């Protein structure tokens, strides 16, 4: 690595690996939660 | 010493509810 090097330049890397397990969820997107409505037909999103 | 395990030591393979069913 020297600054004059593109295939020989330093690249920083981050890899995000996501677990979509059957467990309770633990890291969420910023979507605002809302009240439950039973017995009516609804579009829903529980944990994704 | 040694012994027969019998049919002990089964466990829930995943955190998913299932009922009245046979699952492989």
């Amino acid at each position: 690595f020297q600054p004059t090097n593109v295939g020989y330049q330093p690249y920083r890397v981050v890899v995000l690996s996501f677990e979509l397990l059957h467990a309770p969820a633990t890291v969420c997107g910023p979507k605002k939660s809302t009240n439950l409505v039973k017995n009516k037909c609804v579009n829903f999103n529980f944990n994704g | 010493a040694y012994t027969n395990s019998f049919t002990r030591g089964v466990y829930y393979p995943d955190k998913v509810f299932r009922s009245s069913v046979l699952h492989s």
